[PDB]
RNA sequence: UAUCUGGUUGAUCCUGCCAGUAGUCAUAUGCUUGUCUCAAAGAUUAAGCCAUGCAUGUCUAAGUAUAAGCAAUUUAUACAGUGAAACUGCGAAUGGCUCAUUAAAUCAGUUAUCGUUUAUUUGAUAGUUCCUUUACUACAUGGUAUAACUGUGGUAAUUCUAGAGCUAAUACAUGCUUAAAAUCUCGACCCUUUGGAAGAGAUGUAUUUAUUAGAUAAAAAAUCAAUGUCUUCGGACUCUUUGAUGAUUCAUAAUAACUUUUCGAAUCGCAUGGCCUUGUGCUGGCGAUGGUUCAUUCAAAUUUCUGCCCUAUCAACUUUCGAUGGUAGGAUAGUGGCCUACCAUGGUUUCAACGGGUAACGGGGAAUAAGGGUUCGAUUCCGGAGAGGGAGCCUGAGAAACGGCUACCACAUCCAAGGAAGGCAGCAGGCGCGCAAAUUACCCAAUCCUAAUUCAGGGAGGUAGUGACAAUAAAUAACGAUACAGGGCCCAUUCGGGUCUUGUAAUUGGAAUGAGUACAAUGUAAAUACCUUAACGAGGAACAAUUGGAGGGCAAGUCUGGUGCCAGCAGCCGCGGUAAUUCCAGCUCCAAUAGCGUAUAUUAAAGUUGUUGCAGUUAAAAAGCUCGUAGUUGAACUUUGGGCCCGGUUGGCCGGUCGGAUUUCCAACGGGGCCUUUCCUUCUGGCUAACCUUGAGCUUGGCGAACCAGGACUUUUACUUUGAAAAAAUUAGAGUGUUCAAAGCAGGCGUAUUGCUCGAAUAUAUUAGCAUGGAAUAAUAGAAUAGGACG
RNA sequence: ACCCACUCGGCACCUUACGAGAAAUCAAAGUCUUUGGGUUCUGGGGGGAGUAUGGUCGCAAGGCUGAAACUUAAAGGAAUUG
RNA sequence: CGCCCGUCGCUAGUACCGAUUGAAUGGCUUAGUGAGGCCUCAGGAUCUGCUUAGAGAAGGGGGCAACUCCAUCUCAGAGCGGAGAAUUUGGACAAACUUGGUCAUUUAGAGGAACUAAAAGUCGUAACAAGGUUUCCGUAGGUGAACCUGCGGAAGGAUCAUU
RNA sequence: AUGAAA
RNA sequence: AUCCGUAACUUCGGGAUAAGGAUUGGCUCUAAGGGUCGGGUACGAUCAACUUAGAACUGGUACGGACAAGGGGAAUCUGACU
């Protein structure tokens, strides 16, 4: 419609936010970032429904221009920045770090942590190419590229990041039996230790995947998410750590914690 | 723009509206459980007609179907819940089997009457409009209701109301108002 | 919840239709209407015309402020506080409204950009800017207005504007200031000739062109054009380095130039910090702003396969002057007939082209059902189109903008007649159109958006009003005793009681709150409403429930009066011609109930559209008969067989758990593998594998896929299985006490001070597209005057 | 040329009624609600109407294709008794 | 004494043909005129930087007397340039109008010929029985009307039958 | 040869 | 004159130059279209004609420049025609 668009409604914002079909006919749209659209968090929705911290949209903005937040290691004071995947979030009030991961039934979670949990983060390489005056560099799923990495360092892998300086801690390639994490599809929040892969040259590579249930699947290889080498996580994971139990199994679940 | 607020009934007519054995039975059960409305008769039928509809297409399944075990239980479950069932009757063909009769005995208005506090269930509904009752510790002015037997446990006159104490009544302060006046 | 009924006959069976019947977020209307909650609403006829008034403006600490504006700096002589107007920068291309257009077009799923733009955000990113490069030039920093304002003013009118005088910049136009090496050229000079050379210009970024590199199946030999490395000048010759890609002239690097010259901070707020070479020397922080390139993100435009309603009383269509392709070029941001020059003459078609029509925008979806299905779908979400019809274009990252300009066309307004300004299919509202459709209201409290920005604005939106469109709940009345009539039981002492019945009642009494009034608090931006509860508020005359109908289908009068085939009723049948069970009234009675009917459209019914699943002798219907193209359909056969093992599911002993779970399990059930003439691609490899490899009972060495890169033959499909994916809302459905319910997605639990805590599942997702195990079924070419395979 | 028996193909026939059909009736008018061998053509209540128009063929007569408006609850088939 | 056909006559409706070179509406459109912007050839009001440019003669510095050095208000004059509106050539884009053609959608109409409906209209009595000439099909002709006649065909015939 | 309407 | 387009009606032959529109000069060029002679037991040389098409440049948009040289359409009556 003659150039960007800048609203959104409800009921066009996506599901896993549980932004709710009531309360205005207008929902937050996730100006632009280091993240898309749809898999990502607005504070505002954050703030406002996920911790109650606040009620409404001022008092949010009160708080972000006041500036006990900050992303990255930056205040980032706007209402509507994207909150992506595996993203640090750190609040000097109660000292607090929260992270941004998923769970199994689809939804952004709310992941309480440390502030060295928070100073290290993990982010996958999208891609990489070599820059001008044969700098070579390459750029994560977060917007974030960065420039002189190991040339070990390929495609598909995943590395560990300082939080002060976009450089590196350490990294991890892509291979058969690595622990990893979904994103996309109805495995949104799996975690399911790579069994192997198949090519298919042409796109669309795919890979089975399943978790120590022996429960396996199959997804697609720019869905999934490599967190690491098998047992050990590069970091703390929430509630149930990517498995989708039943229907009746979780009923149970909860009816054993009334 | 705002995305409309869903409606759906709670009724279904008759498909054929004048038979004089169904005009005659239900009018039967109107007079003794105390209604005044085919629409209420009608809803009631609509809920079993669901709830039946999902027990054939469930019984339907094989065995450990954990669809069929999943619905099947929770459907146990709410009707154990709210009394039409029993405590010992969960294979699904009393399912099938069970009444209209059911659900109005386990109606509120019935319920008060057998508990005594109405001498008639249509004094049990004008106590319940008036609001000489509470169930819980809050006060209820529906007949309708599918008690969920926690209620039974619990019930009383309206704590707010004389046959509850508090207040001796609007033509009761008329009445001493009346007699002092008389006095005077 | 896979249902039928009445009606052609004197009657019967049938076809066959009609009517009846049920429903509709399908509309209108009628009659009526007390309450709580939610809420649609000028689409249909006119995308018809529109008065009036709003609907997009906007600043911080922080671009420019002497407002001859206002407080006071007194920490500040330049201000340094605040601050209209104005310059500037952003945005005004989103929202919102309607559905006119449009029938391979949009659209939906599904691909690509190895074929492109992309403000903004976000992550990274400008030692190279003195150009006779030595005076050609401030870099503790350079030049220019101009607004606002002062005032002169001019028109009847305009967001009409001139004239003269100021002044500012992140507005304009300009502008130097930091390394080191390294190759080319020259080339002084020595001159050598094996040939050695000081010194000088260049090189950042960006654009354009040309060129090179950007890789790499395998091992040795003969030399030299001249040995080239260093020399035993016998020749040892190795050393070599290049990423990604499915795949590129890719990324990227360098030579040589091009540029009318791109970027390389003259910006701003705070805080003021350190060295002394004691100089306003030198260095220093947290920021905002902007800035070249790359990537990212919100986008955008093109694009692959599949799919669209009725029509043959439309069969040929397209190409003059682009139709199909190709070459070269132009344009584009980019490919490409997008356009041109030239050239070949092709391209689509009964597998329904092309043309016409559409009360056609499409989809997500809605009603309705056993299945199959039929119908609708402007209409809250997605994508498209439009701003009265058309065309064009400026600004801009982004518009073919219309609440922006230019014109024409039809409309229409103000004129102090010279001229001037507009496009409600935005919110309200009005005219007209009609069968058919709300207030010219309040608020930004929320949901969100926008700006310089927390602070302002927003008829987007929320709120309230009209509102019987549709949905949820549910009042209008009840209870004791007193005159009759019962049913069991006891007495069986008669027909006495009847203890108790359950009603019948010109019986009577209470208590009993609601509707409406509320004082109030609460509600909400303020409210008005809901709930709360005071105070006031019933015995029916009270506070008064209607709408249809009583012959049948179809439940409900052999009641009264009136009427007399008249008046009138009735969906169908039929009633009425002086005893009307139908008409008009009274009474009574049944149906549903704050709703009920009526008219029209549509689904079920309807196996009266029939794929499932119709009929064709006579009920309508077999072409007069034959040939025949497309089309649909088309005989049988080519691998069976057995053995051998293997391990999973189901039970089945033992329950060795007190109705859970295990073993040898006999058996079945489907699955994997070997052989039976059954190669069921092999060459390179490394794993050499399973290793014949065995060291004394755990040792040193088997045949490449079981990991993998490739070379390789991979004749074609349909089919079928599985998976990824298919936007939400919706639908079905989990849990959930909105007081139940429709709803919604909340809620629940505390030691109620620290607080604790499950949730917001799951399912469905057609064809088509990708991968996918199979190889029955259907075809499908194969080597026959063998250009035949292994060779 | 006859007779007998058999055979394939033809025009048909007698009887049954398993089967079918609404019935008459039928060796297919069967093997169809226990609904599917293959294909073509036609009908969707009665009339209007095989009318009107437009094409098209024919010298013409006329033919092939071929609606609608409007109207209507019946027309119609087969059998029974009268 | 059943049912029933058609003409003719009255009343009402619906559609058809129809002179009218009929009328409108909308779309596509040849040709012609062709605005308006945009691009390109020029244009040049206007403003404006540089380069000199000589002098009417002030000021001071120096032969201190004519005379000499530079600045100066001045004005031509000259080029060296920058931007530059009005206007302007040509081009592609192309609204609107005129005129025809064409495609569909509605519509007026003297009159004519039909159809349908309508409690009791006239003329006959064609049909149903052998319906009083057995009926019907096609074709041709005829006449007030049903209808008759000829040629061939059928049984839905009044016959399933002559060894 | 015909035989009114319910 | 060239190009484009062309109704009803029809004896299917016509109507029809239907109607109705556009263009046309000069100068400089370009393309094609031919005749005859030529090869050891694809092609060259050489000669002269008019047509048709197209493109630049030009002009006080003029140009079949004088002469020459159809007005048409829809219908009636009537005779068929020459």
């Amino acid at each position: 419609a003659r150039g960007p668009k800048k609203h959104l409604k409800r009921l066009a914002a996506p599901h896993h936010w549980l932004l709710d079909k009531l309360s205005g006919c207008y929902a937050p749209r996730p100006s632009a970032g280091p993240h898309k659209l749809r898999e990502s968090l607005p504070l505002i929705v954050f703030l406002r429904n996920r911790l109650k911290y606040a009620l409404n949209g001022r008092e949010v903005k009160a708080i972000l221009m006041q500036r006990h937040v900050k992303v990255d290691g930056k205040v980032r004071t706007d209402t509507t920045y994207p909150a992506g995947f595996m993203d640090v979030i750190t609040l000097d009030a109660t000292n607090e770090n929260f992270r941004l991961v998923y769970d199994v039934k689809g939804r952004f979670a709310v992941h309480r942590i440390t502030d060295e949990e928070a100073s290290y983060k993990l982010g996958k390489v999208k891609k990489v190419q070599l820059g001008k005056k044969g700098v070579p560099y390459v750029v994560t799923h977060d917007g974030r590229t960065i420039r002189y990495p190991d040339p070990n360092i390929k495609v598909n892998d995943t590395v560990k990041i300082d939080l002060a300086s976009g450089k590196i801690t350490d990294f991890i390639k892509f291979d058969a039996g690595k622990l990893v994490y979904v994103t996309g599809g109805r495995n949104l929040g799996r975690i399911g230790t790579i069994v192997h892969k198949e090519r298919h040259d042409g796109g669309f590579d795919l890979v089975h995947i399943k978790d120590s249930l022996d429960n396996t699947f199959v997804t697609r290889l720019n869905n999934v998410f490599v967190i690491g080498e098998q047992g050990k996580p590069y970091i703390s994971l929430p509630k149930g750590k990517g498995i989708k139990l039943s229907i009746a199994e979780e009923r149970d679940r909860r009816r054993a914690q009334q | 723009p705002r995305a409309p607020r869903t409606y759906s009934k709670t009724y279904s007519t008759p498909k054929r509206p004048y038979e004089s054995s169904r005009l005659d039975a239900e009018l039967k059960l109107a007079g003794e459980f105390g209604l005044k409305n085919k629409k209420e008769i009608y809803r009631i039928s609509f809920q079993l007609s669901k709830i039946r509809r999902a027990a054939r297409d469930l019984l339907t399944r094989d065995e450990k179907d954990p669809k069929r075990l999943f619905e099947g239980n929770a459907l146990i479950r709410r009707l154990v819940r709210v009394g039409v069932l029993s405590e010992d009757k969960k294979k699904l063909d009393y399912v099938l089997a069970l009444k209209v009769e059911d659900f109005l005995e386990r109606r509120l208005q019935t319920q008060v009457y057998k508990l005594g506090l109405a001498k008639s269930v249509h004094h049990a509904r004008v106590l319940i409009t008036q609001r000489h009752i509470a169930v819980g510790k809050q006060i209820v002015n529906i007949p309708s209701f599918m008690v969920r037997l926690d209620s039974e446990k619990h019930i009383d006159f309206a704590p707010t109301s004389p046959f509850g104490g508090a207040r001796p009544g609007r033509v009761a302060r008329r009445n001493a108002a009346r007699k002092a006046e008389a006095s005077g």
